[PDB]
């Protein structure tokens, strides 16, 4: 009866200190039990290539979160680089209760791991985005950390030609943290992309790459741009909406263009072949810098029928407009395309990627959908109409119809309740009215016999800022309270955080202090014992993008008018002493730039973060096996284990 | 932090990318008047 | 002729048994001293096949403590059984048994990486096998096995040859654990007696007429005791010539080993023939509750590992390329090295 819990990563990176959680479950007052834990190849040897941690659990304190390191030059030592195929190490748990107390086979217990070799994060940055051919490129990389602290590793960056054969390569010794260095481009080099890479002189694959195009230009004067009325046109055969357009040029510095705008219509397939309206171009003047534009209803009809085509082929392709201004009296052009404008049959769309899947039965299913405009912001106030069927129980289906409407971002959480014994539910979901968008979803219930069911309740459904405390509301569902605590835990960033052990009520309620270290989300996995066997859940939290750990405010105060040789007063301020890697750019580059190449910013580095986690899915499980695969955990007590993961990427 | 920068009354110039030697061009520069008075220049390019 | 003159240069590179069956086979050993042998041998070929094909990721960790306890468990219970001399016969009153001391010597050789036993008892082993060779190299058995089933192929037209290749595998096995240091006219005398055998052997196989199991162990003895050019040739050639059609040669315990055997040796000698051999074997090892006698137990799963780790070791795949020429600036030669890199196919310019 007495089980010992092992929770840890999934995946092991290398030289990064591992999280593994141990707990003692249905042990007597009277038993303190004492052991270590440590790494193990079981190929080579039983030779541990990693420091052994000790722990001691007792009643009182029946859990224990330890730190346990896995230093390169053991890992290279025990043959962990030697194996030919499976990169996978195990994780051994050796303490002599085991053989004394439970009177097992063996006093050891574990898991079957998966290491990797990524470590710490790489950001690279270059001069300008777009390059002339045989120009200097200055570039600067610095080095962080998993902890997001600045690195003295070692890294070896790389740079790439368009055709992909490497033109330069180094290593350095960084004592700040960063690196900067120039190279120049050839003189005869033929457009293209260029990349460069950096990654740590250990760290097989911790790369991290930057790209700037290289490319014959000269800097333009103003820039063109056109925006449609609408994202969208509605080929519905019921009825085909306005065609509008708005081209807008201005200079650089903001005063508005005087010239006239040429423009011409076609039709443009995902291949990429353009076939244009031999007709139907406009030529108007731009007063105040923009010009409105439309293609009427009936002359659109005839071009088609002109070039032997039906409206009802317009599935996959879109409108293509280009536009040819000239400045008067410059005489300067400028040119701009759109390749946007698509042809849809809904002005709206749905994603249920937020619901959960494989709900327990007896506490209400939240379906969370996210209303978002073709190609646009997310809508709101936009009705949504969902009808879920709970299939048969032993009886004839029963379905209902909830309608709620988005409040703001698109979200909407409709908590549509299903009773016990239930065998699947069916869900269709309609967005919108007239012309709404679908879509449907099938649940299939747990397996009947369980143990039990453990429902986890989210009073608020809005992203948590940081800084702000998280109230969630276990309970217990068809299940006997014999029982005490429940057992919870958090997963941010692939690493276990924070392990406690909350004592069991009516609406056991849980808060968790959202910090700096759990962005930019995290997965919350809480569990108890039914006897002899788990009963778990799992549930994942999305923490609001937005300040940093620090902060750093580049102000000029005053207007935003100047004139050149003017003496700018530049204000930075910290929390503390830090590197502040300045950088001035020119704005017509991005309108010389045929493609946008957008720098970087906190969404990259949040994504950079988060790439190292190894969660999966929205959470919920049929078992508590699968829920903590589905979270990234590695649990094996001694009658249950689950098998090692097959690769990095979730299927 | 976007940071403008105005004259009101300029000369702009565009260069093309290279030219051949004893190949006749034509340089355009055009002057730009933001203000609110009518003028009248005189426009010359310095001997080399 | 006032020009301006580039060159640029680039170089484009472009380029098993399932685990359940074989974790059966760990079963504590009991009984008496043959019975041990009985349970261990499978069970430590299969511990050996897990540890060498990386198939341990399959099953949980306690497992493979679990089999490291029991085969040191085995070890030991034959160390009540030794003799004065180290002859570990079946019984401490009865007599010794020449294959029976092969066996107990190849089996502690291959299990000594896991627990550290005095090599100094292996040498009493060693000589009490070199005492009773021959003037030509043979062993003879004082008495035969109790148990014949468990034997293999050994029975058959012919049985001192195959007895006396067996018995120098064993020898061969054992010679890599022996110390580095002392006992040098023990060693000296091992390579004689090894080298005698083998050139009994290399007669005997150009003599021919020999059992299929027969020749093939006698054929894996000559090529993996580095046998004379002359005498591994015939050898090969005679095995060779009997080779039948991928079907190769339920089916018998002496197949499963002769086909195990030649494939060992032939992996000792791997294009398009190889294959064939293998497919079939691990198509007979798939049977539930296939490899039925010991002895293919453990050469089967052998000859299974060493294919394993033979097909799937990879190459480096390198390249250079050096540049030389003579021209206004002096004198210059310029080499660049593309490799894996890291990248499968590295490019430089
Ligand atoms: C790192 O390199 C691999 C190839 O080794 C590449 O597939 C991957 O995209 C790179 N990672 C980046 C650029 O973040
Ligand atoms: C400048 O020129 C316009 C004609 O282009 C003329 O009518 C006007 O009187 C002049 N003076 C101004 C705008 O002060």
């Amino acid at each position: 009866k007495p089980r010992l819990l092992l929770f840890s990563p999934s995946v092991v990176h290398l030289g990064v200190p591992l999280s593994v959680g141990v707990q003692l479950q249905d042990v007597p007052r009277g038993q303190v039990v004492k052991g270590s834990v440590f790494l193990r190849n079981p190929s080579r040897n039983n030779v541990p290539c990693s420091p052994k941690v000790d722990f001691t659990l007792s009643s009182e304190r029946d859990f224990a979160l330890l730190s346990l390191q896995v230093p390169l030059k053991d890992a290279k030592s025990c043959g962990l680089h030697q194996l030919l195929r499976g990169p996978e190490v195990q994780l051994v748990a050796h303490s002599p209760w085991l053989k004394d107390s439970l009177s097992r086979t063996t006093n050891i217990q574990g898991i079957n791991l998966l290491f990797s070799s990524r470590r710490g994060h790489l950001f690279l940055q270059t001069d300008q985005p777009i390059y002339n051919p045989g120009q200097r490129v200055r570039y600067r990389v610095f080095a962080l950390d998993q902890k997001m602290r600045p690195s003295t590793d070692t890294i070896t960056v790389m740079v790439e030609n368009s055709h992909g054969l490497r033109v330069r390569k180094k290593e350095v010794y960084m004592p700040s943290s960063i690196f900067q260095d120039d190279f120049v481009i050839p003189d005869i080099s033929e457009p293209g992309t260029w990349k460069i890479s950096a990654r740590f002189s250990d760290g097989l694959e911790s790369n991290s790459s930057t790209q700037f195009e290289v490319k014959k230009y000269v800097l333009p004067n103003f820039e063109v741009k056109i925006t449609p009325g609408k994202p969208y046109i509605l080929t519905v055969p019921g009825h085909l909406d306005e065609m509008q357009l708005d081209i807008q040029a201005r200079y650089i510095y903001g005063k508005p263009v005087q010239g006239v705008a040429y423009v011409r219509f076609g039709l443009l397939d995902e291949d990429g072949k353009k076939t244009f309206f031999r007709g139907l171009e406009s030529q108007t003047k731009l007063v105040n810098g923009q010009s409105h534009i439309s293609l009427s209803k009936a002359e659109f009809q005839d071009a088609l029928e002109k070039l032997n085509m039906g409206i009802t082929d317009l599935q996959g392709l879109r409108l293509y407009v280009a536009a040819a201004i000239i400045e008067s009296p410059g005489g300067e052009m400028e040119e701009a395309e759109l390749t946007s404008w698509y042809f849809v049959s809904s002005p709206f769309s749905l994603d249920l990627s937020k619901t959960k899947r494989h709900l327990v039965p007896g506490a209400p299913f939240l379906l969370q959908a996210l209303v978002r405009e073709m190609s646009g912001s997310p809508a709101s106030g936009i009705p949504v109409k969902v009808s879920a069927t709970v299939s048969s129980p032993g009886s004839v289906p029963e379905v209902q119809d909830i309608q709620q409407n988005t409040d703001g971002s698109g979200q909407v959480s409709i908590p549509i309740i299903i009773p016990q014994t239930i065998s699947e539910l069916q869900l269709s979901v309609s967005a919108g009215s007239p012309h709404p968008a679908i879509a449907r979803l099938t649940v299939a219930a747990p397996p009947s016999g369980g143990p039990g069911f453990l429902s986890i309740e989210r009073p608020d459904s809005r992203p948590p800022r940081v800084g702000d405390t998280l109230n969630l509301n276990l309970r217990a569902v068809g299940s006997g309270a014999t029982f005490s605590h429940y057992y919870y835990m958090i997963l941010s960033r692939g690493q276990i955080v924070f392990m406690n052990r909350e004592p069991k009520r009516t609406l056991t309620s849980v808060s968790v202090f959202v910090d700096h270290h759990l962005a930019p989300s995290f997965y919350f996995v809480a569990f108890y014992y039914h006897g002899d066997h788990p009963v778990a859940n799992s549930l994942r939290v999305d923490v609001q993008a937005g300040a940093c750990e620090g902060k750093l405010e580049l102000s000029v105060d005053g207007a935003k008018q100047y004139r050149n040789g003017e003496s700018v007063k530049l204000h930075l301020e910290t929390d503390s002493l830090a590197l502040v890697a300045l950088g001035a750019l020119d704005t017509a580059l991005y309108a010389a730039g045929s493609k946008s190449h957008k720098p970087l910013n906190m969404g990259k580095v949040f994504e950079a973060m988060n790439s190292y986690d190894l969660g999966c899915g929205p959470g919920g499980g049929d078992s508590a096996l699968q829920v903590f695969q589905a979270a990234g955990l590695a649990f094996s007590d001694g009658d249950q284990w689950t098998l090692s993961r097959k690769r990095l990427s979730c299927p | 932090v976007q940071l403008r920068v105005f004259r009101e009354f300029h000369l702009h110039l565009r260069l093309p990318m290279s030219v051949r030697r004893f190949e006749q061009l034509e340089l355009r520069p055009v002057l730009y008047n933001y203000l609110d008075k009518n003028l009248t220049v005189s426009v010359h390019v310095s001997p080399v | 002729p006032d020009g301006d003159f580039n060159s640029y240069v680039r170089v484009t590179a472009s380029d098993a048994l399932s685990p359940g069956g074989v974790a059966s086979l760990l079963r504590l050993p009991r009984g008496c001293g043959e019975q041990t042998m009985i349970y261990l041998a499978p069970t430590l070929a299969a511990s050996r096949y897990l540890d060498k094909t990386e198939q341990w990721s399959t099953l949980p960790p306690e497992t493979k403590d679990h089999a490291v306890d029991l085969i040191q468990k085995g070890y030991m219970r034959i160390q009540q059984f030794r003799k004065a001399d180290g002859s570990y016969a079946a019984w401490l009153s009865r007599d010794s048994s020449t294959w029976l001391t092969a066996f107990v010597l190849k089996v502690l050789s291959l299990a000594q990486e896991q627990v550290g036993g005095s090599p100094e008892k292996l040498q009493e082993t060693s000589n009490w096998l070199l005492s009773q060779q021959q003037a030509d190299g043979s062993f003879q058995d004082p008495c035969p096995v109790l148990d014949r089933s468990m034997q293999g192929g050994l029975v058959g037209n012919d049985e001192t040859v195959a007895l006396t290749a067996f018995v120098t595998i064993a020898l061969h096995h054992g010679l890599a654990v022996f110390q580095d240091e002392g006992a040098e006219p023990l060693k000296q005398r091992v390579e004689a007696s090894i080298s005698k055998a083998n050139s009994f052997l290399g007669e005997k196989a150009s003599a021919g007429l020999l059992g299929a199991h027969a020749a093939a162990i006698t054929a894996y003895a000559l090529s993996l005791t580095k046998a004379p050019v002359d005498l591994l040739g015939v050898a090969h050639n005679n095995l060779m010539a009997m080779a039948q059609e991928n079907l190769y040669w339920q089916a018998p315990a002496l197949w499963i080993e002769t086909t195990a055997y030649a494939l060992l040796h032939l992996l000792l000698h791997k294009a398009e023939m190889a294959d064939q051999a293998s497919a079939w074997l691990t198509r007979q090892g798939s049977f539930q509750g296939g490899f039925r006698s010991t002895q293919d137990t453990v050469i089967a799963l052998d000859a299974l590992s060493a294919y394993w780790i033979a097909s799937h070791t990879t190459e480096e795949r390198g390249l250079n390329v050096t540049l030389s020429s003579t021209g206004r600036n002096g004198f210059k030669s310029h080499a660049l090295q593309l490799n894996n890199r890291q990248i499968r196919g590295l490019e430089e310019e």
